[PDB]
């Protein structure tokens, strides 16, 4: 959980669901919340922010 | 379904009353106060919704 | 002489409330289960704040 992940696991991807309290999983970062579009800009090759 | 309940046990080891915390705001208030009798006024509740 | 002097005194402060379950275990079911083992501690702070 530092960089973009290059070697990974054999799990199937799923379509995005917007505006609903769902359990997400982004590169092994599990959680629970609602998903909204963003206007924030990131540094290159940076995955997530806190 | 996985839900939140609250149960009351009497003086003989049996279940006599129960409430579901996700049905009504009144039931959510009962689950937050953790009692079946509540008094007059305004209270703040948890998220069992 | 007639002199008018002023005296400032506080009366009240802000009223605040804290949701214990969402401060400690934010949207986590497992942490909620582990929090019920600590019985009747979150209900003791709401009484004081009220
Ligand atoms: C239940 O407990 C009470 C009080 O201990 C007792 O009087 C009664 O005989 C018990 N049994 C029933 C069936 O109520």
């Amino acid at each position: 959980l530092n960089a973009p992940a290059t070697v990974c696991g054999p799990k199937l991807s799923t379509d995005l669901i917007k505006n609903q309290c769902v359990n997400f999983n982004f590169n092994g970062l599990t959680g629970t919340g609602v998903l909204t579009p963003s206007s924030k800009r990131f540094q290159p090759f940076q995955q997530f922010g806190r | 379904k996985p839900t939140t309940f609250m149960l009351k046990y009497d003086e003989n080891g049996t279940i006599t009353d129960a409430v579901d915390c996700s049905q009504n705001p009144l039931a959510e208030l009962k689950c937050s106060v953790k009692s079946f009798e509540i008094d007059k006024g305004i209270y703040q509740t948890s998220n069992f919704r | 002489s007639i002199s008018i002097t002023t005296e400032v005194m506080p009366v009240s402060m802000a009223k605040t409330s804290v949701d214990c379950n969402m401060y400690i275990c934010g949207d986590s079911t497992e942490c909620a289960n582990l929090l019920l083992q600590y019985g009747s501690f979150c209900t003791q702070l709401n009484r004081a704040l009220s």
